[PDB]
């Protein structure tokens, strides 16, 4: 049991890091979609001159 | 695993118990018994005394 809470605590601390590292790719992931929002209207904007 | 231990450390520690508080009870009724030698010896030192 010593032993292989070991091998748990290393775990639930590897997975704890992993969940930090796909927390910033969510956040990456969400800042990067939301500037194609802001670009996906400019190329409306680039034609919105013609009607 | 762990849960797999969890039964054999608590399984070995209801057996030990068992033997544990088994050994016990020889022992308190060792303990009575030597009770009985103790006064046997006043017995037998009184008893002796009295031929002297």
């Amino acid at each position: 049991q010593s032993r292989g809470i070991d091998q748990v605590g290393l775990a639930v601390a590897e997975m704890d890091r992993v969940t930090q590292q796909n927390a910033a790719l969510v956040e990456e992931s969400a800042a990067a979609a939301a500037a194609l929002e802001e670009q996906a209207s400019r190329l409306t904007e680039a034609v919105a001159v013609f009607r | 695993q762990l849960t797999a231990t969890v039964k054999q450390n608590a399984e070995n520690a209801r057996q030990a118990s068992h033997l544990a508080l088994s050994a016990s009870e020889t022992a308190q009724r060792g303990g009575k018994v030597v009770d009985n030698v103790v006064q046997t010896m006043r017995d037998i030192s009184t008893s002796s005394q009295k031929i002297a």
